[PDB]
């Protein structure tokens, strides 16, 4: 059914996650701006 | 009708569907076809009579649908399974041959031939 | 490299798998000397 | 179009990036290697 | 008013232009059929189903165009 | 709660079921359902070995697999005739696209220095127009940024909007006089044909996403 | 007035549609000639195909034409 | 008055656009004639009546455009 | 508002023009299908799926025109 | 007055568009002529009458567009 | 004001015309795929990635066009 | 001044007609280069033939240009 | 008002320029696919040339697009 | 006048459309050059002058369109 | 004033149409480059500089069009 084998290359996906955080923050400001006229 | 003859054999010398590899890509002949002459490139050839299909490795030659529905195929030598590993060793020798010299063209043909054999 | 020479080298390669009969191998063997001539005079004979 | 414009963009994006990180870990550690078990097992039967 | 009634007749006309594309398309499919059948005179039984399929699909784009024309004509 | 959150949970639950009851506890022989998720494995294996082939090709294979499966499931779920379209909240798909695009640009800059912009000199040309060919290559390089998202977004948006507007017209076509209700099934059949096409183009677009953001990743991982 | 003007304009616009059909008919006929010259002998098979192709190409043109007339007259 | 008369002249002008397609069409049939005849040296007797037929049909689309142009011009 | 409503109905017609390209597009894919099948007699197993992929992609571009057309026309 | 005279001039401008098709048409005929003759070396005497015929018919379509322009003027 | 809103919706219609080009383009890439494969069956695996790459890049111009349409329509 | 405006508008539209001839000219010369490259030897007959077509294709464009001038002056 | 309207109309018209670029891009990729099927082995040489060709064709489309944005936003 | 100055700018814009035909034209000549040279390997000594000639007149048609544009634009 | 400023913007938009021909132009040249190079494997040293020349010349008509667009827009 299921088994677990850790795949340690999530630290190879560091610029992807960093980009996600930046856009997350920027979308906070965008959401606040869109909730304004 | 198909007439396939070689300088040392006579094979198919009608035939239902025939697939031939030519300098024009691949050509298939079924019944009347336009009565072209096309030069056959070094090849893997299939000849089908009914649904039964027989596979030939063909050294290239010339193909000519005749305007009477006779597919004249002539080529230097051939079944496919018989040609089939040592030749893969031979290509390594041939790669060496490209290095030294007319031999380049020869070796280039050899690269084509191993590639074509590996392909099937 | 003539068109038939092009085919020739391909044919020679095709006799390479090792299961092949002696007559095949014999068809790949050859022995000839093209002796050039001119005018009478004979430029030297050399194997094909 | 108001059906393509909420102002809830950052709300959406929070749950969205959470689903991506969840699936990334979920596939990578769980569901991808359990297919790789089938493959490796098949090849192990093939060898024996 | 006059502007709206005019707009219906104008918009209808504009739509009709689109239909020209489908016409050229239909011809291209038939052209391939004729040339193809010429190149192998026994390909016809296989190819003719394919040809009718291609005709219908090409025609369909034209149909959608003509529908929009009639919607503007009568709406 | 939030509608978006509720449908993201539904997607997660769909994805879990394909690897936890589709299979027969990992039967070697292979179940009819488990054959499907084998074929998916093979076509992304053979695709991402082909795209981002190289010494590392499998290091980004989980990422390209969960980018496939997310979009593959989210272009079936978004096509249920009473479902809240996560994907047609375009901003999530586009945000994800921009994230991957920036995460390629940052990855490329980091790995291949400030000579990353030498990627945008693609061919030898006379030197006074070598920088020009960087400007109008880079312009197209972040046109890829918005192309990747808007491709998928447009496809999904167009399908739902097309179907619903035509559905509204055929509703009122069958709400007027019965002689038009008779021979009124053919416009319904047009919506049916569009729906058949919309499922096809959604799975095709999901494959096109994952090959294109493999191609951008090919560029980012291997300089040229 | 404006509504009547719009009829005349609208008709004119529709006439543009005919251009495609003209090209279309020709493409089929080009293929007929090419085909006949290509086989020498496909002609009996190809001739019914050609007539079919002509008719369908023409039909798209006819649809353009009837819309043109329809806006003009009514 | 002025507007309707104006519209008639404009509409006639628009109608000429239709003709362009017939022009290209005629050429395509004639190109095929030339190419076929050059290919066979001998098809020509068969191909020539086909070519005349194709010319007329291609031309006819342009004729339809012309009569519509005259109708808008004259009213 | 009469002006804006008239502008919609005209604009709808303008959008309809886009369909013409798709119509030619469908044909180009099917023409290739017919030609290829004529070349091989046998490629068709490989090529027929490629044709289906091709139809869908070309058609999809067509649908983008249609949805804009309906946004102006209805919407 | 102003509107009608204006409209005539506008209509004339529009009329030129028809001529473009003829321009391309003529070229296609001549291209074919050159191609055929270069293929055969010897078809030319049969083909040259055919080519002239095709030229004239293509040109005639353009002429129709031109005369409609003149009528509006 | 009405003039501005009218112009917005007219402008939307006008932009949509661009899409036609991309539809023909998409078809052209697929025509090449079908023809290439039929001309060499063994090429297919090498060609298929290049074909999809070409499809997307062709499509992209259409998406630029579509974005202008959406900027006018929604914006 | 509406009439003067109309002259200038009409002139602009007149340029559109020229575009077809521009393409046409190239097509004839393309055929020339193709033919010449195929034969090496057809060239002496074909270069006159090409020039005949070259002029003729141009002439259609000249008609379009002439209408532009006719509009411009009135 | 009229000025605002004009920039919106102009933006629409400018978008049409993209049409050509889409055809262009496809022709480059089409030739690539045809070439590689013809040669089997040209691709190493041809593929850089193809990416160059893509860029230049695409660039023309971007010129159309930037003009569109200069009208629409500007 | 406002209308007249407007008509100069607008009329100029329309005039610019003509340039497209020359652009495609020029490319066709260079395409033929490359095709020919690739066909022969060696025709080029004769053919390259021919290509410049064909280029020139194709370009000239564009320049005529351009000159009408300049006349309207500059006044 | 308003009309004159408007006419600049409208004129610029119309002018942008011409650019499209040059885009197609570049592709026609590059297609021939690819095709030729695929035919010979070895023509390329001659053909590549010819192709760059062809690119520049086909582009030039487009650039003239772009200049007029800028003259209308800014000027």
């Amino acid at each position: 059914m299921l088994k677990r084998f850790p795949t340690p290359i999530l630290k190879v996906y560091w610029p992807f996650f960093v980009a996600g955080a930046a856009v997350y923050y920027g979308m906070s400001k965008a959401a606040d701006l869109s909730s304004n006229t | 009708k198909l007439q396939f003859a070689l300088p040392h054999e006579t094979l198919y010398s009608e035939v239902t569907q025939v697939n031939l590899p030519a300098k024009s890509g691949r050509i298939g002949v079924l019944a009347n076809h336009v009565p072209t002459v096309e030069q056959l490139l070094p090849g893997v050839v299939e000849v089908m009579e009914g649904s039964n299909s027989k596979k030939f490795f063909i050294s290239g030659g010339f193909a000519t649908v005749q305007p009477d529905s006779q597919l004249c195929v002539t080529a230097i030598e051939a079944p496919l399974e018989s040609f089939s590993e040592n030749i893969k060793n031979l290509l390594a020798e041939a790669k060496k041959n490209v290095s030294s010299s007319r031999e380049a063209a020869e070796a280039a043909i050899q690269v084509e031939v191993l590639e074509n054999l590996q392909s099937v | 490299i003539s068109y038939a020479a092009y085919l020739n080298v391909a044919a020679q390669a095709i006799r390479s798998t090792e299961l092949q009969t002696a007559s095949v191998l014999n068809r790949s063997q050859t022995d000839a000397f093209y002796t050039q001539y001119k005018n009478a005079s004979e430029p030297t004979p050399i194997t094909k | 179009m108001p059906q393509l414009v909420p102002f809830y963009f950052m709300n959406q994006l929070t749950y969205g990036f959470l689903l991506m990180i969840t699936l990334l870990i979920l596939f990578s550690q769980f569901f991808l290697p359990m297919i790789l078990r089938l493959y490796v097992s098949r090849l192990f039967i093939s060898k024996l | 008013m006059q502007l709206v009634l005019a707009a219906k007749y104008i918009g209808a006309g504009i739509s009709t232009i689109g239909l020209l594309g489908a016409g050229i398309g239909i011809a291209i499919v038939f052209a391939a059929l004729i040339n193809g059948v010429s190149r192998n005179p026994s390909i016809k039984d296989t190819v003719f189903p394919m040809a009718i399929l291609g005709f219908a699909l090409s025609e369909a784009t034209g149909l959608f165009c003509l529908m929009v024309s009639f919607l503007l004509l009568f709406g | 709660l939030t509608t978006f959150s509720l449908y993201t949970i539904i997607v997660l639950l769909v994805i879990t079921s394909l690897y936890t009851l589709t299979n027969n506890n990992n039967k070697i022989i292979g179940s009819r359902w488990l054959i499907s998720q084998e074929a998916i494995y093979d076509t992304i294996m053979n695709m991402t070995k082909g795209q981002i082939g190289g010494k590392n090709w499998g290091l980004y294979f989980p990422m390209i697999f969960t980018l496939f499966m997310f979009i593959f499931i989210a272009n079936l779920i978004s096509m249920i005739p009473y479902s809240f379209a996560l994907s047609a909240h375009l901003v999530f798909i586009i945000s994800l696209s921009i994230v991957i695009w920036l995460g390629n640009t940052i990855l490329g800059l980091y790995k291949h220095g400030w000579v990353f912009f030498s990627l945008f000199v693609p061919a030898g040309t006379p030197l006074p127009l070598v920088p020009l060919l960087v400007i109008i290559e880079t312009l197209s390089y972040f046109a890829r940024a918005i192309s990747l998202g808007l491709r998928l977004g447009s496809n999904i948006l167009a399908g739902h909007l097309l179907m619903v507007i035509l559905a509204g017209l055929t509703f009122n076509f069958m709400l007027i006089n019965l002689f038009t209700l008779v021979f009124g099934f053919v416009p319904l059949a047009m919506i049916l044909a569009i729906m058949m096409l919309e499922f096809a183009i959604g799975i095709i677009q999901g494959y096109v996403w994952a090959i294109l953001t493999a191609s951008y990743l090919k560029d980012a991982v291997y300089l040229h």
